[PDB]
């Protein structure tokens, strides 16, 4: 996260760290959506142009974390992956269309002050909240600039009008994406960055005071560049696939 | 750079 | 997943975090 700040303790208890076993390193962010399921970006797991193709046994998920590097004894929980599900129409060839994947844990994680699932949006909640100007919140242990944070970083960012998103890039933008960030004139700044991928873009419903994950950190041209915007997988638009995966393999 | 996680999680 | 989106150290105790109001204020 660039131009963000230290998260508070328990501020984002659905935050998951995707951890490579060997060598031990951070791969990506992710989120906890129930006691057995974790949501992330497909490109964190599968990206053929760079020979990235992770299998279940390659990775661990670390839940309840705050410190980036410390093993947070008695606080974090580490889970093994039973199965990875990548969107069948995840488009790694062109524009990361449908950049989404699910991970089923080998065993349920115990909830706590530091570990708790985020809600997934219904149509009405998406329709109501996904509007230009409305701010959401992004979290991660990724790069601080285009160097790595001691603790989880957080930043709030405004959703951007679809034509401005499109006009900011040469990448073909789909309905399965939205972009967020401040415009150059707006003054304030901030963005996700490398290492933040797969992490959650969340919003707090003013209707029921619940946090909803509207987006997954997907990609950007650099990080925090003027006139550029972070792009996010549109979670509601892909919810039918999420339900299908969870219904079938629950 | 990352502190070693317990051995039980690697096995 | 029915207790979702309610943080033990925040909503559950009715404590606010430092910047969530910034979100609410954007929701016009
Ligand atoms: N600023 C953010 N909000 C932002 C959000 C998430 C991540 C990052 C860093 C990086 N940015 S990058 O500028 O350095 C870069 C580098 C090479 C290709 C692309 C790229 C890939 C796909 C598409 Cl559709 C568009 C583009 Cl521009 C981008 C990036 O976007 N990714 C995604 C793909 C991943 C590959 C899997 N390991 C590598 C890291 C930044
Ligand atoms: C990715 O993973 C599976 C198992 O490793 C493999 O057999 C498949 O062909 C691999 N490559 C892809 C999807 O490019
Ligand atoms: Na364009
Ligand atoms: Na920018």
């Amino acid at each position: 996260i660039v131009e963000g700040s230290d998260a508070e303790i328990g501020m984002s208890p659905w935050q998951v760290m995707l951890f490579r076993k060997s060598p031990q390193e951070l791969l990506c962010g992710a989120s906890l959506i129930s006691d057995r399921w974790v949501l992330t970006a497909a490109h964190c797991l599968l990206y053929p142009p760079w020979d990235k193709n992770f299998t279940e046994n390659d990775l661990l998920v670390r839940i309840g974390k705050h410190s980036r590097t410390r093993y947070e004894r008695n606080i974090e929980k580490i889970s093994m992956l039973e199965k990875i599900y990548i969107h069948p129409r995840y488009n790694w060839r062109e524009n990361l269309d449908r950049d989404i994947a699910l991970m089923k844990l080998k065993k349920p994680v115990a909830f706590s002050d530091y570990i708790h699932p985020v809600c997934l949006p219904d149509r009405e909640t998406a329709a109501s909240l996904l509007q230009a100007g409305y701010k959401g919140r992004v979290t991660g242990w990724g790069n601080l600039k285009e160097g790595q944070p001691s603790v989880l970083q957080v930043v709030n960012l405004p959703i951007v009008e679809r034509p401005v998103c499109k006009d900011s890039t040469r990448i073909r933008i789909t309905d399965n994406m939205f972009c967020a960030g401040y415009k150059p004139d707006e003054g304030k700044r901030g963005d996700a960055c490398e290492g933040d991928s797969g992490g959650p873009f969340v919003m707090k419903s003013p209707f029921n005071n619940r946090w909803y994950q509207m987006g997954i950190v997907s990609w950007g041209e650099g990080c925090d560049r003027d006139g550029k915007y972070g792009f996010y997988t549109h979670v509601f638009r892909l919810k039918k696939w999420i339900q299908k995966v969870i219904d079938q393999f629950g | 750079d990352f502190e070693e996680i317990p051995e039980e999680y690697l096995q | 997943e029915a207790d979702c989106g309610l943080r033990p150290l925040f909503e559950k105790k009715s404590l606010e975090d430092k910047t969530e109001r910034e979100l609410l204020e954007s929701y016009i």
